[PDB]
């Protein structure tokens, strides 16, 4: 009896497959969370700010007050 | 495809061909030729006939 190297194919590996595609980001929608996210970003920064005058106008008030300084 | 050296036309092949010659197209080719590589290992695999060596 002969024995040589068999042949064995099964599956072929797929010859020549696209593995690149489109995920997650579309195009439009990461807009509407890049620029929502700005829009969010400056309403929530400028209420602090205004949190920070209240503090503001205290600190120069300990300033009028204080005359035997 | 023109010229068989050792049984060639009988494995198919396929041949990356661009539009511009700057070094981009000349590289996508190369890539190219690697995934359309297979097909032919694979299709050595398919056909061997045992005997002489």
């Amino acid at each position: 009896x002969x024995x040589x190297x068999x042949x064995x194919x099964x599956x072929x590996x797929x010859x020549x497959x696209x593995x690149x595609x489109x995920x997650x980001x579309x195009g439009y929608s990461m807009f509407a969370v890049g620029i929502g996210a700005l829009l969010f970003g400056y309403w929530s920064m400028m209420k602090w700010n205004r949190e920070r005058r209240r503090l503001q106008i205290e600190d120069f008030e300990a300033r009028i007050a204080l005359m035997p300084l | 495809k023109t010229q068989p050296y050792d049984v060639y036309d009988q494995v198919e092949f396929d041949v990356p061909i661009g539009s511009r010659g700057d070094c981009y197209d000349r590289y996508l080719c190369r890539v190219e030729e690697m995934r359309q590589s297979i097909r032919i290992i694979s299709q050595c695999l398919n056909k061997m006939p045992p005997g002489e060596i």
